Parts: C-alpha cells; sequence; structure tokens
C-alpha cells in the first residue's frame, strides 16, 4: 500500500494553461480540492525521473480519493485528468528537491 | 450499475463471532473510501469507521475500537465487518458505503438467547365488499416469529402492484406481520394469487394459497 | 463528537412549493484541508438512502437545480425551491469534517395530494389458523390521506383493546397516501364466544365512522 513511501511537504500548485477560459477557470475554481503535497519513496529506489513520477502520481492520486470520498466527494474525469497533469508536475518537483538534497 | 451487495440476516447468541460481508462492483474498489454505518432499531444512523480500500487500514470510532475488525479482500473487490463477542447492543442492521454516495442494501444482526421461531402463514381470504367497485383485496398474515428479518412476496415477485406490506410488531417476544394485494374481480378466483415467505433464521420458506 | 442538529422533524408540502431543511452542527464542520463536508441525502419509502449534495452546495450528477445546499461552519441549509412528487422520503445531513462523522436525525419530507378515504376490508380468521386454538381478525385500511386516522375495534357491538396490534406504512412513492393495517387476536375459544366483530375508521374524509364487519355465523 504505502508501506516505504513518505509524504512531501506543501509546495504551491502548479499554475498549468488551458486555453480555453473554461478549464482554466475550472482548475482555479477547483485545485482547493486537489492535492498540495505527494507521496513517493526514496530517490534512490528509482533508475530515473519517469519511474519516480508514475509512480508518485499513482499512488498521490489514489490515497486522495480514498480518504476524500470518505468524507464525502465526487471525482469526475474532468477532475481526474486535471489531478493527474497536476500531481505530476508536483511529482517532478518533489524528484528534484530529492535530487538536490542527493 | 455501481452496487454494494452485503450478506444476508444474522441471529447470534450472546458471546458469539459474526462476519458480514459486502461484495462491490461498478467501479474501482480501491479509488473509494468505505464507511460502515450502524443503525439500532428505531434509532438513527451512527458512524463505526472507515476502510482505506487502497491502503487495508481501518479505523475505528471511539465506541468500536474494542470489538470490531474491519477488513478487505481487494482482489475480490469485498469489504468485511467482524463482530466479537457479542452483546445484545449489537443487535442492528449494518451498512457499508461508497464513501458518502452509495449503501449497500444493509444486512440485520439480532443478539439473544432466544431460541429460533418460524413464522406461521395463514391466507385471508375476501367476506365483504364482493364487487361494489369491481376490486378485490386479498392478504396474507405472517405471525408468531423471530428474529427478524423475514421476506414476503406474491406469486414469486411477479405480482407487485397494489400491494402493502407492512412493519412488522412485536407481539411479546415474536414478530407478526401482514401483506394485502388489491385486484379486479375478475382476475380473482379466477388466476391464482399465492404468497411466498421466507424466514432466514429458521431456514423456513413457505407458500400458501388464497383460495375463497 | 460534533452534533448535527437536524429542523424540522416533518414537512408537509404542496407540489410546485419550495421545502426549507436546516441543519446545525454543535462546531464548525471547516476541515483542517480547507474544505466543509456536509453531505445531504435522501432515503426514499424501502431504498438505501442516495446523497444528492456533497461539499455544501455541490450536486451529484442527475440532481436538479431545484435542490441547493449553503451555509458554512455550524449552520447549513438543503433548499428546493420548487417541490414535487418524487421528493417524498427522509432527507438528513452527514457531516465526514471531523472524527467520528456524525447524520442528523432526519427531516420526513410529505407531499400533500388530494384527499382520499381508506378502502376498509376485514378478513375472519383462516381456517388454517383455527385448527391450532388461535384466532385473528385482520383488517386493512388502504390508500388514504391525510396520515391522521383511528381504528376502533367492537366485538358484539362493545369496544376491544386488548389483542389489537396496528402498523402503519410510510407515504407511497407512486400515489402518495397512506395504508394501515389492525389484527385484533384473541383465543380460539374467546372467538367462538362472540358473533360479530367489527372495524371501524375514523379519518377525514367521513362524519361517520367508515365500517366493515362480518358474523361469525357466515350470516
Amino acid at each position: 500500500g504505502l508501506g516505504g513511501y513518505m509524504l512531501g511537504s506543501v509546495m504551491s500548485r502548479p499554475l498549468i494553461h488551458f486555453g480555453n477560459d473554461y478549464e482554466d477557470r475550472y482548475y482555479r475554481e477547483n485545485m482547493y480540492r486537489y492535492p498540495n503535497q505527494v507521496y513517493y519513496r526514496p530517490v534512490d529506489q528509482y533508475s530515473n525521473q519517469n519511474n519516480f513520477v508514475h509512480d508518485c502520481v499513482n499512488i498521490t492520486v489514489k490515497q486522495h480519493t480514498v480518504t476524500t470520498t470518505t468524507k464525502g466527494e465526487n471525482f469526475t474525469e474532468t477532475d481526474i485528468k486535471i489531478m493527474e497533469r497536476v500531481v505530476e508536475q508536483m511529482c517532478i518537483t518533489q524528484y528534484q528537491r530529492e535530487s538536490q538534497a542527493y | 450499475q455501481i452496487q454494494l451487495v452485503q450478506s444476508g440476516p444474522e441471529l447470534k447468541k450472546p458471546g458469539e463471532t459474526v462476519k458480514i460481508s459486502c461484495k462491490a462492483s461498478g467501479y474501482t474498489f480501491t479509488n473509494y473510501g468505505m464507511n460502515l454505518v450502524k443503525q439500532a432499531p428505531g434509532k438513527g444512523f451512527e458512524w463505526m469507521g472507515w476502510i482505506n480500500t487502497f491502503t487495508g487500514e481501518p479505523t475505528y470510532a471511539d465506541d468500536f475500537k474494542g470489538r470490531f475488525v474491519f477488513s478487505l479482500d481487494t482482489s475480490a473487490s469485498t469489504a468485511y465487518l467482524q463482530i466479537n463477542n457479542l452483546k445484545n447492543e449489537d443487535t442492528a442492521t449494518y451498512f457499508f458505503t461508497r464513501g458518502t454516495d452509495y449503501w449497500g442494501q444493509g444486512t440485520t444482526l439480532t443478539v439473544s438467547s432466544a431460541k429460533t421461531t418460524a413464522p406461521s402463514v395463514y391466507p385471508l381470504a375476501p367476506v365483504c365488499g364482493d364487487t361494489t367497485g369491481s376490486s378485490v383485496t386479498l392478504g396474507c398474515l405472517v405471525k408468531g416469529y423471530f428474529p427478524e428479518p423475514v421476506t414476503l412476496t406474491w406469486n414469486s415477485g411477479s405480482l407487485s402492484s397494489g400491494v402493502h406490506t407492512f412493519p412488522a410488531v412485536l407481539q411479546s417476544d415474536l414478530y407478526t406481520l401482514s401483506s394485502s394485494v388489491t385486484v379486479t374481480s375478475s382476475t380473482w378466483p379466477s388466476q391464482s394469487i399465492t404468497c411466498n415467505v421466507a424466514h432466514p433464521a429458521s431456514s423456513t420458506k413457505v407458500d400458501k394459497k388464497i383460495e375463497p | 463528537d460534533v452534533v448535527m442538529s437536524q429542523t424540522p422533524l416533518t414537512l408537509s408540502v404542496t407540489i410546485g412549493q419550495p421545502a426549507s431543511i436546516s441543519c446545525k452542527s454543535s462546531q464548525s464542520l471547516l476541515d483542517s484541508d480547507g474544505k466543509t463536508y456536509l453531505n445531504w441525502l435522501l432515503q426514499r419509502p424501502g431504498q438505501s438512502p442516495k446523497r444528492l449534495i456533497y461539499l455544501v452546495s455541490r450536486l451529484d450528477s442527475g440532481v436538479p437545480d431545484r435542490f441547493t445546499g449553503s451555509g458554512s461552519g455550524t449552520d447549513f441549509t438543503l433548499k428546493i425551491s420548487r417541490v414535487e412528487a418524487e421528493d417524498l422520503g427522509i432527507y438528513f445531513c452527514w457531516q465526514g469534517s471531523h472524527f467520528p462523522q456524525t447524520f442528523g436525525g432526519g427531516t420526513k419530507l410529505e407531499i400533500k395530494r388530494a384527499d382520499a378515504a381508506p378502502t376498509v376490508s376485514i378478513f375472519p380468521p383462516s381456517s388454517e389458523q383455527l385448527t391450532s386454538g388461535g384466532a385473528s381478525v385482520v383488517c386493512f385500511l388502504n390508500n388514504f390521506y391525510p396520515k391522521d386516522i383511528n381504528v376502533k375495534w367492537k366485538i358484539d357491538g362493545s369496544e376491544r383493546q386488548n389483542g389489537v396490534l396496528n402498523s402503519w406504512t410510510d407515504q407511497d412513492s407512486k400515489d402518495s397516501t397512506y395504508s394501515m393495517s389492525s389484527t385484533l387476536t384473541l383465543t380460539k375459544d374467546e372467538y367462538e364466544r362472540h358473533n360479530s366483530y367489527t372495524c371501524e375508521a375514523t379519518h377525514k374524509t367521513s362524519t361517520s365512522p367508515i365500517v366493515k364487519s362480518f358474523n361469525r355465523n357466515e350470516c
């Protein structure tokens, strides 16, 4: 499940762009419902970034939907699409941090 | 097709155990958290705790962190609620929910040393208004059973229009329930109307045809 | 333990009119993650609850703009701007912001409809039950409205209360009426000691009670 998975520190949500004015407004209007921190395994346990990121995204999104729906929530396909895009950026950033602290 | 199907009714003695299950389907099981809710007879809803379907970790509300165990079988998309050292206070209907939106049908549990008692089923045929409105109402009397619940249907469920099945009532230490179905004067005694009952707790399942 | 105070216990509204349900928590429902997990559910007769609103004011897919949830901190309100036949049932709030989660007491919502007199039927003891020294006289008062009603039993003209058990159904989803079942149980000994058995209903739709009876002599 979450064995060997650390919880990274809070970080500012990535300002992603959707030129369609609506999704941009939907992202801004709903980001409070999305994660602001991620779950990851020590960076040394991965060969590259793609592996770290792919693993970090799946675990972060899943933990988030089960723990928040327990309290009462609803994640559409839009919500899921936006979340994966957002969490991916945060994971790449979490990767840099782990790689910087050697 | 999102559905949560819980195991059937349970009758247990004080001190015994029970493992109730809920088989989910229609969505990604491990993407939603599961809540467990208790409803004592006549009482309102009480939250027992939840299960992290991704992690498997269960969390118990204060009153349930003693004899309750929540578990999973991720592959089967099934949750389990175990109650050890049953006490009378445990008698109630328990529900599993997907987050906060969908609920299982619930499973009734009764705890008492009292011994199961099958129900007696009596047909109820007219004796008043024959065709003063071309309508005919017949009934089915299910009395003297224990414990709750019992299931009743007219003609194997094929007939379910203009049917009233009332809440059961405690005679003394036995429950009694009745049901009535109204049909057109022509339809009966022409066609046959039968009452179907089943009392889980005592593997009872009877049928009674209604005759003039 | 956050307590959810839901009011009022029952609501009776005419189709097309607005319905307002209140739910106040003893403590702020603003969770630590900045969200407010207040859910609104509807439990129709014979059905399992179904959520209509999450996060105070978000509608679940399929739920009409008629329904709106609002509030914050500790005062919340489920509102239906224009009520309709399908809305009848039990509503209740559920907060998931604090441990443990708690539910409101519930608000039974009744949809008003035209008056209907109860259709009364009486049934003598079944042969099958008399062979065992038991005699039950069942009386159904079906599809009536309003819900206030009063059933009275009479044996050879005298009011009888001992051995009487009643049972009521919730408002019906289809025709919005109420039904009742009254059962008079006595021993075969006593049953055979009396002749006429009467079931009398007292409902707004009639000045005189609506009676139904039979004579043991099958006369």
